[PDB]
DNA sequence: AGCCCCCTCACAGACGAGTGCCCCGCACTTGGA
DNA sequence: TCCAAGTGCGGGGCACTCGTCTGTGAGGGGGCT
């Protein structure tokens, strides 16, 4: 959701958070060691041994921020083949704004 | 150092000097390695993928103990510390403590070894330009990270700028600058027609069609259409993923009277002119309510508008900003029905903010009191088109 | 001391012969060398001008606002000449500095 | 064969010599005197003292206090008598971080092999207490402080102000070595923190500004060393190894030349360093940087070239990687731009030239671009949103600047001089004719 | 184990202790008399008796014998210029009053003392009074329950309690609670406490203390003026003793130009040893007036001209196009663009070609870390700001001579 | 005969040091087990 | 012989705060067709 998401580390953290506790849902930890290296430390540890995709629902496309989205959407790129990323997105207006905000660099990297 | 040359040089065409050089200075694990290397270039050149093939053959090739990052990851210094003695001091576990630059410096000091095993460190940190936003003892202490640890190791940055954007007030140490350069027309065809046999294999495997398929969708051919293709697009983009993206589509749509039984410059080059306006766009009727047209209208009129035009034309350098009294101003002078002021008109005007189709330029948190200012982010045409689905010319008003 | 006593000359100088007040260390770090240059006395580097500076400010005759850059500290007198030219009390010397105005 | 192998070894000594041998110094007669009288006079009579090596960042700041340790720690009456504390402005970059290295390389009662227990001012007042309760019956500490305006720069340099009271006080007998580039650094000080400091000050400016002695230098940089020498040399790193650097060393007792090949060497070194293509590219480089540090890297990326084909060092290679210097990074992305990135360019130097350097936008820049696109007949039909994305990979290579609303209407400035875009519109490959007739007008 | 050394250290039980000697340390016989005399000008040995600053001891004996004979309590604050004998004279005047209450001659009293600058927090100045009382450490809030249950209460017999506090203004703060509990205690009746703060400001009181902090400070001030040219030669002088080592020109120059530019003691204790030493390598005995202007040079030093020399052809040219900028647009920031340009012609002038604005950004940062200009960051190249921080003669003079 | 165009000055914003406050980890630890 | 959870306390993230600094919107002042 775009209103836990003010800045880098705290999306980083939500998104770890919801993953290990949609886990624990399925079948403790602080938010503070909720982070990319411990998440995958447990997709090595639990599914890899099975691909489970990642799936990382974005209902609010035009209220998040620019610079976190650019930035979450370039560390995602940066994990996959390590970790199976699938990303949706929430878009209202049309895809003019998806083209518009999102620049070149980031879009190099996207294959909507 | 020649091993791993020989086996990069089929995986990366075009690329035979890069690889030389990475090859002279971090090839061999018994020669000492420089201190800091710094390879940069485009996009697409090809510096991430180049590395983490590198890095890859140098571990399973020789007893190296890699590395590699992304400085984006990182927003801070102990993130990135545990990944990085992570991947340089391995099956440590969950019993892993970083607090600061100097116990990564005295853990890395820990791992030193004998003079007989020839062992080396390489750490890769990509997108290199984001180190000069953070905490600004991370950039020097990891440039002369093998003095200060006194280990075998290289620390490679890769960025899109040169090294000249990296200097801060301090003072930097010395780095091997190492540029990737862009390819022209003739080495991006050669990149383009590498994977000729993987194009012939995904025809093959998708019958008098396949059988013609088969006889002609050679070499030559495929360098022919490689032409034609770059002859057109070109001009815009020289960078190898999004030709060789959008090359694949437009080969699919270039076989189809090959398979149907010059002769094909036409036949493509309608849709190759008609797919050059979607280059750079990486795809596989805004409905709103009545008065919300108009708030969106009337918002537009008064961000292309003076103040002192408003009173001619209402009574009976982008775009300019208004609090919302005006906007309500403007929406009742042009509106000619005259509802009223309810909770839910001022909702619209809130969640025009919220769908990024206004914006708040100043104030924003005294709303309010009335000294909170907006602005219109939209084009012409889009207002021509309320205007149209609606009936209200927009080109009086203006 | 004598390098205080040519500091609070040269301050006393640039006070009475420009109007705005905002003088600053290496200005007045400046002006100090050509009057040492003039009177045949050895003077500072900027890193024991500061020193100096921050010595006579213990006093209570001047006041630093900090900034960035040691060059760019601003300083203010706060007292009134006639109470510098009292508390002195080397007339043939701050009487011909302040007559010496070529420096500035 | 044999040949190779010859090679191989020369180069891996080479290489090693360039980037290890971290003891040896060359030169500074009269500065490693004063720093090793001072640190003797301190391991034997027992007396407190304050330095402070001043120097350029890339001279002989670090080589010389290993250089003066590594000629001292082997006496036997200064490394049984003296403890040595290494301190870093940039890893330790707060007070308790360096409070907490030093109560462990200290080795005091609180250590615990390197887990300190207690809060900061807990170990500040151990630390108080453990050094007051010495003399001159107690073992020397050497504090050697690198980086020390970044200590200067902490809270009320409090640190400081410590490690300047036990050596102006009749306590254990310390001595504090400042390392650091600043040569203004005496002016960040507190009037205590100055007043406490004794103001004896060694600068290593270097003694390389003539350009015979860098020739000299890059000659004795490339020469191999005889047999006896390599013996000397190993027998002194053996020494100061059987007592940090030294894990990693140089050590050059692994490696034997024949006096043949050692003869050869030389002779070709000097063949090649007599000639007037080396002294151009050395005089160029000893024209930007008289220091050692840009010597050395040429010399590794001049040395790493040796492979078995081309065995011998010549004229041309030096000419070479004098030329990978020489050049210019923003020309080599210029060249690196498509054709629309580079009218855009072209449309940026146009307004910057009529209206002398005015802040631009994408309305602006897009306009002047479509007066030309309209009648170009090779580019007539591009659209706003390929332009756009050009525009953003402008600006995400910082060939573009913002002046520090949205993305179409936000001010910028061009980072470049004119002559780079001038020089730009010679060495690109394939430009079009008139493109390059509306650069020139 | 931590547990038992943690609570044994707390507790104030073992004893701090540190390393000894393998050798034993050196004989007097072994020192020459050069030697002695570096030796007997070290600033960490103070003299039983000071020179030169008689009337402040009598003044602060007097006021302390006072307060100590009428068992009342209260308040007194020094001040003066680093390096003019002011806490040498209080613990000159705090031994003599403990060896006159050894004697009989004085009634007894307990002698604490706190430095301010090394307290971490000005809170720790009540753990820290409390180890001067009882020899355990506490937590600060104990320390301060214990410190006011030992002091608003009266207990006889309670002996006189005199409190030493150097460098008072580090124990300022924004709420300034401090302060004011240590200057608040003289107050009450019950607390003998005589407190003597030490400070380098005259004006202390006025400029940052409150209107009750500075009404309970009182108005008996002490000041240490710096010391002239004649008491600094007289300190040298009785600290060499008898020996013909120094000559009297070289104490002589050595006070003269030390007292002319900050008056401290330390500068010439430090000078003379420097003097001393240079003199040791010269195979001499005898301090003449050349080692003395040779220290005197060296460490009195001024290296920007040295440096301007010892620079690269092309940072001399930029060093002279930063001046000339200055010299043509007025202001003395400048920015790099203008810079470059006077680059460009000052290059095209001497004929030697400048490298492109990619290496003249790494020459303006390799001057920047030298400090021999003011510069930015380099992520905004061509626009960045440039200050000139060396004097524009000092070019002139470094390039012409 | 109300209107057209500059002045300017305390809010708006930034920003930057900088300093105190509150949550949070974390050993202590202790009366109990 | 140990121990579960309160708890006492230090440390870092954060939020206010004082000073500086600069645009600037609209009230105010001088001319107008
Ligand atoms: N010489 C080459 N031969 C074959 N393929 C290449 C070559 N150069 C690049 N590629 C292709 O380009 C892709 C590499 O993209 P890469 O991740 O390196 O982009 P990048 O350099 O990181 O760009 P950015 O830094 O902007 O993200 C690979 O998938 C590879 O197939
Ligand atoms: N006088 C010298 N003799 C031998 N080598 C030298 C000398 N001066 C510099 N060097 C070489 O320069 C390189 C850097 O030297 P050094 O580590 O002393 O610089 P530094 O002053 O420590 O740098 P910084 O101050 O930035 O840490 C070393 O590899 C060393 O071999
Ligand atoms: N009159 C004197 N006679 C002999 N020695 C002196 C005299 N004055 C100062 N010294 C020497 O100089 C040193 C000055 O120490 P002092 O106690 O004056 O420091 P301080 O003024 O308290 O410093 P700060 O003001 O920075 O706290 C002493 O070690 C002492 O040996
Ligand atoms: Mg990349
Ligand atoms: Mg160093
Ligand atoms: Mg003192």
């Amino acid at each position: 959701q775009s209103r836990d998401c003010a800045t880098l580390k705290a999306a980083v953290e939500t998104l770890v958070f919801g993953l290990v506790e949609d886990n624990a849902e399925v079948e403790r930890l602080r938010r503070s060691q909720c982070t990319m290296k411990q998440l995958k430390s447990w997709y090595t540890n639990n599914f890899d041994s099975e691909r489970r995709q990642l799936v990382v629902i974005l209902p609010d496309f035009e209220c998040f921020n620019a610079s976190v989205l650019q930035d979450l959407i370039l560390i995602l790129s940066a994990h996959c083949g390590s970790l199976p990323f699938v990303l949706v997105l929430g878009v209202a207006t049309a895809m003019t704004a998806v083209h518009g905000t999102l620049p070149y660099h980031v879009s190099s990297k996207i294959r909507l | 150092m020649e091993a791993i040359c020989s086996s990069l040089e089929p995986l990366f065409p075009c690329r035979e000097a890069a690889i030389e050089t990475l090859g002279e200075l971090i090839g061999d694990s018994s020669e000492t390695y420089p201190s800091a290397i710094y390879l940069f270039g485009h996009s697409g050149t090809g510096k991430t993928a180049l590395t983490r093939a590198f890095l890859k053959e140098c571990g399973k090739r020789q007893n190296v103990r890699t590395a590699h990052l992304n400085a984006i990851e990182c927003y801070t210094t102990k993130i990135m510390l545990e990944i990085l003695l992570d991947s340089l001091a391995p099956d440590q576990g969950d019993a892993l403590k970083v607090d600061n630059m100097l116990d990564f410096v005295e853990q890395l000091r820990r791992q030193a070894a004998t003079r007989v095993e020839d062992q080396g460190f390489l750490i890769a940190v990509d997108n290199a330009e984001r180190l000069r936003d953070m905490d600004a003892n991370v950039l020097p202490v990891l440039l002369r990270l093998q003095e200060l640890t006194n280990l075998n190791l290289c620390v490679i940055l890769l960025s899109q700028l040169p090294f000249e954007k990296f200097y801060n007030k301090t003072g930097l140490s010395e780095i091997v600058c190492l540029h990737l350069a862009q390819y022209n027309k003739a080495e991006t065809q050669r990149i383009l027609g590498s994977d000729f046999q993987q194009v012939r294999n995904q025809l093959l495997e998708q019958k008098k069609r396949l059988e013609i398929c088969q006889e002609a969708v050679t070499e030559d051919f495929y360098n022919n259409y490689l032409n034609l293709f770059l002859s057109v697009f070109y001009k815009a983009c020289r960078d190898v993923p999004e030709l060789q993206l959008t090359a694949r589509k437009c080969l699919s749509t270039y076989l189809e009277p090959v398979l149907d039984g010059s002769r094909l410059w036409r036949h493509i080059a309608g849709p190759l002119r008609s797919a050059l306006t979607q280059i750079y766009m990486r795809i596989e009727s805004l409905e709103l309510p009545y008065y919300a047209k108009f708030l969106l209208i009337a918002a537009f009129l008064a961000s292309h508008n003076a103040a002192k035009q408003d009173k001619r034309l209402f009574v009976k350098l982008g775009p300019k900003s208004f609090s919302i009294d005006r906007l309500l101003a403007i929406f009742y002078a042009i509106l000619e029905e005259k509802v009223g002021l309810t909770c839910n008109l001022l909702s619209q005007i809130s969640t025009l903010v919220h769908l990024n189709l206004l914006s708040f330029v100043s104030g924003e948190q005294n709303i309010m009191e009335g000294s909170a200012r907006l602005q219109c982010t939209i084009g012409l045409e889009f207002v021509l088109q309320i205007g149209k689905v609606v009936g209200f010319n927009v080109r009086q008003y203006l | 001391p004598l390098q205080q006593k040519l500091m609070l000359c040269t301050l006393v100088l640039m006070l009475r012969n420009e109007r705005n007040k905002d003088i600053s260390m290496g200005r007045l770090h400046e002006v100090y060398r050509r009057v040492c240059a003039k009177r045949n006395i050895l003077a500072l580097d900027q890193a024991e001008f500061t020193g100096t500076v921050d010595l006579v400010e213990t006093r209570g005759i001047l006041r630093i606002m900090r900034k960035k850059e040691p060059r760019l500290h601003k300083v203010l007198l706060q007292w009134d000449e006639e109470e510098v030219h009292a508390a002195l009390s080397d007339k043939q010397l701050i009487a011909s500095i302040l007559s010496d105005t070529a420096c500035l | 064969p044999e040949a190779d192998r010859e090679l191989v070894s020369i180069r891996r000594f080479l290489k090693e010599r360039l980037q290890r041998d971290y003891t040896t110094l060359r030169g500074y007669a009269k500065e490693r005197s004063n720093v090793r009288l001072l640190l003797q006079r301190t391991a034997e009579m027992g007396e407190s003292n304050s330095l402070l090596l001043l120097g350029p960042r890339g001279s002989g700041k670090t080589t010389l206090i290993n250089s003066v340790l590594a000629d001292l720690l082997p006496n036997k009456s200064f490394g049984e008598n003296t403890l040595i504390v290494h301190l870093d402005g940039n890893l330790h970059t707060d007070d308790r971080v360096a409070l907490k290295s030093i109560t462990v390389q200290m080795q005091l009662e609180n250590a615990a092999d390197g887990k300190v227990f207690g809060s900061f001012a807990e170990n500040l007042a151990f630390l108080l207490q453990c050094l007051k309760a010495g003399g001159k019956h107690s073992k020397s500490v050497i504090f050697i402080l690198e980086e020390f305006d970044l200590f200067c720069a902490h809270h009320n340099q409090t640190l400081l102000y410590n490690l300047f009271d036990v050596s102006q006080s009749a306590q254990a007998p310390i001595c504090v070595l400042g390392v650091t580039c600043r040569l203004d650094v005496i002016e960040l000080l507190e009037k205590r923190v100055k007043s406490r400091f004794s103001h004896r000050q060694v600068f290593l400016f270097p003694s390389l500004r003539r350009f015979e002695d860098y020739v000299d230098l890059c000659r004795d940089l490339l020469s191999l060393p005889t047999g006896n020498s390599l013996l000397l040399a190993a027998e002194k790193i053996y020494n100061l190894q059987n007592i940090y650097f030294s894990r990693n060393h140089f050590d050059p007792g692994e490696y034997g030349f024949s006096p043949r090949l050692r003869d050869a060497w030389n002779k070709q070194i000097c063949k090649v360093l007599a000639t007037q293509q080396a002294r151009s590219t050395l005089q160029a480089l000893h024209d930007f940087d008289i220091s050692e540090a840009y010597l050395k890297n040429f010399l590794f990326r001049l040395v790493a070239h040796l492979r078995p084909q081309s065995p011998h060092i010549t004229a041309e290679k030096m000419a070479a990687v004098g030329s990978q210097f020489e050049g210019d990074d923003k020309i080599e992305l210029l060249c690196g731009l498509s054709v629309l990135e580079l009218c855009l360019i072209i449309a940026i130097k146009h307004h910057s030239q009529i209206y002398d350097r005015d802040s631009f936008n994408f309305e602006i820049i897009y306009a002047r671009f479509s007066k030309f696109a309209k009648v170009s007949t090779t580019m007539q039909a591009v659209e706003r949103s390929i332009v756009l994305k050009a525009f953003e990979h402008l600006r995400i290579a910082e060939l573009i600047m913002p002046l520090t609303v949205q993305k179409e209407f936000e001010m910028h400035k061009l980072a470049l001089t004119y002559s780079q875009i001038h020089h730009c519109m010679q060495r690109y490959q394939a430009l079009p004719t008139e493109v390059a007739q509306w650069a020139q007008s | 184990t931590p547990s038992q050394k943690m609570k044994k250290i707390r507790a104030g039980e073992l004893s701090p202790s540190m390393q000894q000697r393998t050798d034993l340390p050196a004989k007097d016989s072994s020192k020459s008399e050069l030697q002695l005399a570096r030796e007997q000008l070290h600033v960490s040995v103070v003299p039983k008796s000071l020179p030169c600053r008689e009337r402040e001891f009598e003044n602060i004996y007097a006021f302390l014998e006072g307060k100590i004979q009428d068992q009342c309590g209260g308040c007194m604050y020094v001040s003066g210029v680093p390096g003019t004998g002011k806490t040498a004279t209080v613990t000159g005047v705090i031994r003599t009053l403990q060896r006159m209450a050894k004697q009989n001659e004085l009634p007894a009293f307990e002698y604490l003392e706190i430095n301010g600058m090394r307290l971490t927090e000005p809170r720790q100045a009540y753990v820290q009074i409390y180890k001067q009382l009882t020899g355990k450490t506490v937590s600060w809030e104990q320390a301060h329950a214990l410190l006011e249950k030992r002091f608003t209460t009266p207990a006889p017999r309670r002996v006189t309690t005199v409190l030493l506090v150097d460098e008072l203004d580090i124990l300022c703060n924004r709420r300034q609670d401090v302060v004011y509990n240590l200057l608040d205690w003289p107050t009450k009746s019950a607390a003998k406490l005589v407190v003597v703060t030490i400070a380098n400001t005259m004006d202390l009181p006025e400029r940052l203390l409150m209107g009750k902090v500075t009404s309970r400070l009182g108005l008996t001030r002490l000041t240490f003026q710096p010391y002239s040219h004649k008491q600094l030669q007289e300190i040298v002088t009785a600290r060499l003793g008898g020996s013909e080592t120094f000559k009297g020109e070289a104490v002589q120059l050595v006070a003269r130009k030390v007292a002319a530019v900050s008056g401290d003691a330390r500068r010439a204790l430090d000078i003379c040893r420097r003097a001393t030493e240079i003199a040791d390598t010269a195979a001499v005995k005898c301090v003449t007036m050349l080692h003395v202007q040779q220290a005197l040079a060296e460490m009195i030093a001024s290296a920007k001209v040295q440096a301007i020399r010892n620079c690269s052809r092309m940072e001399q040219i930029f060093l002279q196009a930063i001046a000339a900028e200055v010299t043509r647009t007025g202001v003395e920031e400048t920015t790099f663009m203008g810079v470059y340009q006077q680059v460009e012609t000052i290059a095209a002038f001497m004929g030697v070609t400048f490298p492109p604005p990619g290496r003249a950004l790494r020459l303006c940062s390799k001057l920047g870390a030298e400090r021999l200009i003011i510069s930015e960051h380099s992520r905004n190249d061509l626009f960045q700001k440039i200050l000139l921080n060396v004097s524009a003669d000092d070019i002139h003079y470094a390039l012409r001579v």
